[PDB]
C-alpha cells in the first residue's frame, strides 16, 4: 500500500 | 494551557480522519495519481492566479467603456455692445432656431 | 523585410522560413533558395508595374540570396 | 460632449498604483502556504494518531467528574511529548 | 511529399539532441515585459493572456517531452502571429515584440530538429553553487507568483506517486538545502579568521541602510 | 547540507527514469530525518 511505504521509515535507514 | 490542548485536538482528529480513508480505500504500490485528479485540483489553482492578476485588471478596463452626452445649447444669447453703452442688439436664439 | 514593408506579400516568405526552412532536417533544399529568389523577383516586378520606398530592400534581399548561391555551389 | 460616469470611483493612477500593492499583498499570502511547510513535518506527519486521542479523551472525561487533580497529571503528559520530538516516534508508531 | 517531409523531422537519425528551454523562455519573458512596460485598453489586455498561455503550453510539451506536439504548436503560433499582428491588430514596441518573438520560433525549430535529451528535469540556477546563482535564485524566489506555479505545473505533468502537499514538501527542502549550500561554499573560498571584528565597513553599510529604510 | 543534497537529487532521478517505487521508498527517508531533531545532528555533520 502507498501509505504504508510513505510513512514507514526508521533509524535503521540513516545510519552508516 | 487550554487553547494548547484544544489545538492538540483538532490537528490529531484531522490526521485521523485521514488515516481512516486510507485504510477503507487503499492505494497500490508504485501507482500514479490519475490524471483526472492532478488536472483538476491543479487546474484550479493556476485559474485562480490569473483570475487574481488579469481579471480585475479585465473589470476595470470594462467600466472604461461607456459614452458621451450630447449638450446642445438651449438657448444662444447674443448681444452687440458699444463701448460703455446699453447693448444695440439682443438676440436669444433658443430650440427652434 | 516584414519589419519594414510590413504588407501582405511580404509576409509569406518569413512564414516559409520558420516552417520549411528551419524544420528541413539536413539543409534548406535547392526548392526553398529558388523559391525564395522566384518570389523576390516577382514582387519587384509587380511593384513597379503599380511611393518613393518601393525596391530598396528588395534590392538587398535578392542580392544576398544570390550570395548564398554562389557558396553552397563553391563547397 | 458632456460625461456622467456612474462608477467613476476606479480611476486614476491611484487606482493603478492600488492593484499593485493588492497583488503584492496576496501573494505573500499564497506563499505562506508553499513555504515553510518542512518545519512542520514533526506535528503533522503522524503515523498512527490513536494514543494521542486516547489522553486528549482522557482529559476531558476528567473535567466531566470533577477530579481535577487528574486534569493536572494528564496535561503534563500531553505537554512532555510535544516537547521532546522522539517520544513522539515512539507513541505514534503503527503496533503491526 | 508532405507525409514524407513531416516523417522526416519526426523519426530521422541525425538528431544529436539538446535542451534549448532556458532560453526559449527568456525571449518569452523579454516579450512580456515589452507589451506591459509599452502598453502605449483591450488589445494589451488580450496580448498580454496570450503570452501567458503560449508559455504554460510551452511547460507542458517540455516535461511531456512531445517533439509532435511542438510541430503541431509552432504551425499553429506561426501563422497566427503573423495573421494578428499584420492583418487584425493593425510602432516601435510591436516592431520589437515581432524581433523577439521570430528569435522564439527559430529556437523552436531548433528543438524540433535536434530532438529533447533524457535528462530533462532539474533547475537552471542550481547546477553551480556560486554567488551569481544564490542571487539569482533569491531573485526568482521574489517576483509574486513564479515560485508557485512552476511547482503545481510541474506536478500536473510529470508523473508522481506523491500528492500536492508532499510534492511542495519536497521542494522546500531543497531550496532550502541549496541556499545553505552556497553560502557554505563561499566561506571555504573566503576564509576569516578567528576571532576576527566584522569590518566597520560591511557594518556601517548594511546597518546603514535599514536604519534610513 | 551535503549528504542530503544526495537525496533530493536522487529523488528527482528516479522520477526521470519512472521507477517510481522507489520515490515512496526515497521520500520516507527525507521525511524521518526532517521528523527527528536529532538524526539531522548526525546526517548533517561535518565529516572530517
Ligand atoms: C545559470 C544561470 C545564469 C544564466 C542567467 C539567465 C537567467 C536569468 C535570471 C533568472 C532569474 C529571473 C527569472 C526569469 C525567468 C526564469 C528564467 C530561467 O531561469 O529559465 C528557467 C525557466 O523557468 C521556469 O521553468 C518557469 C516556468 C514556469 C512559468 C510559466 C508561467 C509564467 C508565469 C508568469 C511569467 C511572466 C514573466 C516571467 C518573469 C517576469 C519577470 C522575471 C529554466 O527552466 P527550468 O528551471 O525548468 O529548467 C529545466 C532544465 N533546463
Ligand atoms: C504581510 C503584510 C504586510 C505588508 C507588507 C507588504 C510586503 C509583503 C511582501 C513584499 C516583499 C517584501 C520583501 C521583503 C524582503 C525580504 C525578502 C524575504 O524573503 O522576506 C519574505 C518573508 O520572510 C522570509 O521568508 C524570511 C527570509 C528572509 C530572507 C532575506 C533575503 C532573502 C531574499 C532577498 C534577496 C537577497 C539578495 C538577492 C539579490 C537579487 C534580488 C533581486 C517576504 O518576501 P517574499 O519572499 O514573501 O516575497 C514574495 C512575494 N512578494
Amino acid at each position: 500500500d502507498h501509505a504504508t511505504v510513505i510513512h514507514s521509515g526508521d533509524y535503521f535507514l540513516f545510519e552508516s | 494551557s487550554w487553547m494548547c490542548v484544544e489545538d492538540i485536538y483538532a490537528n490529531i482528529f484531522i490526521i485521523k480522519c485521514s488515516r481512516e480513508t486510507e485504510k477503507k480505500y487503499p492505494q497500490p504500490k508504485g501507482q500514479k495519481k490519475k490524471k483526472i485528479v492532478k488536472y483538476g485540483m491543479g487546474g484550479l489553482i493556476i485559474l485562480f492566479l490569473i483570475a487574481i492578476i488579469w481579471f480585475p485588471l479585465l473589470f476595470m478596463s470594462l467600466v472604461r467603456s461607456v459614452v458621451g452626452v450630447v449638450n446642445q445649447p438651449i438657448d444662444v444669447t447674443v448681444t452687440l455692445k458699444l463701448g460703455g453703452y446699453e447693448p444695440l442688439f439682443t438676440m436669444s436664439a433658443q430650440q427652434p432656431s | 523585410n516584414h519589419m519594414v514593408t510590413a504588407s501582405a506579400g511580404s509576409l509569406v516568405l518569413p512564414v516559409l522560413v520558420f516552417l520549411w526552412a528551419m524544420l528541413s532536417i539536413p539543409r534548406p533544399s535547392k526548392r526553398f533558395w529558388m523559391t525564395a529568389i522566384v518570389f523576390t523577383e516577382i514582387a519587384v516586378v509587380v511593384k513597379y508595374l503599380f511611393t518613393d520606398g518601393y525596391i530598396k530592400y528588395d534590392l538587398v534581399q535578392l542580392m544576398a540570396l544570390f550570395f548564398h548561391r554562389s557558396q553552397l555551389l563553391c563547397y | 460632449k458632456v460625461s456622467p460616469p456612474s462608477l467613476g470611483f476606479l480611476a486614476g493612477y491611484g487606482i493603478m498604483g492600488l492593484y499593485v500593492s493588492i497583488v503584492l499583498v496576496i501573494g505573500k499570502f499564497v506563499r505562506g502556504f508553499f513555504s515553510e511547510i518542512s518545519h512542520s513535518i514533526m506535528f503533522e506527519e503522524l503515523p498512527c494518531v490513536d494514543r494521542i486521542l486516547k489522553l486528549c479523551q482522557d482529559i476531558f472525561l476528567v473535567r466531566e467528574t470533577r477530579e481535577l487533580e487528574l486534569e493536572e497529571e494528564l496535561y503534563a503528559k500531553l505537554i512532555f511529548l510535544y516537547r521532546s520530538p522522539e517520544t513522539m516516534i515512539k507513541w505514534t508508531r503503527e503496533k503491526e | 511529399p508532405l507525409r514524407r517531409f513531416f516523417h522526416d523531422i519526426l523519426h530521422t537519425k541525425y538528431r544529436a539532441a539538446t535542451d534549448v528551454y532556458a532560453l526559449m523562455f527568456l525571449a518569452d519573458v523579454v516579450d512580456f515585459i515589452i507589451i506591459i512596460f509599452g502598453f502605449w485598453p483591450e488589445a494589451f489586455l488580450v496580448m498580454l493572456l496570450i503570452q501567458f498561455s503560449t508559455m504554460v503550453v510551452d511547460r507542458a510539451l517540455y516535461l511531456r517531452k512531445t517533439v509532435l506536439g511542438k510541430l503541431a504548436f509552432q504551425v499553429a503560433l506561426v501563422l497566427a502571429i503573423h495573421l494578428w499582428m499584420f492583418f487584425i491588430l493593425p510602432n516601435v514596441v510591436a516592431q520589437l515584440w515581432y524581433f523577439v518573438k521570430c528569435i522564439y520560433f527559430a529556437l523552436s525549430a531548433y528543438q524540433i530538429r535536434c530532438g529533447y535529451p533524457t535528462r530533462i528535469l532539474g533547475n537552471f540556477l542550481t547546477k553551480k553553487y556560486n554567488h551569481l546563482n544564490l542571487f539569482l535564485f533569491q531573485g526568482f524566489r521574489l517576483v509574486p507568483f513564479l515560485v508557485e506555479l512552476r511547482a503545481v505545473m510541474d506536478w500536473v505533468w510529470t508523473d508522481t506517486t506523491l500528492s500536492l502537499s508532499s510534492w511542495m514538501c519536497v521542494e522546500d527542502i531543497y531550496a532550502n538545502i541549496f541556499i545553505i549550500k552556497c553560502s557554505r561554499e563561499t566561506e571555504k573560498k573566503y576564509p576569516q579568521p578567528k576571532g576576527q571584528k566584522k569590518k566597520k565597513i560591511v557594518k556601517y553599510g548594511m546597518g546603514g541602510l535599514i536604519i534610513l529604510f
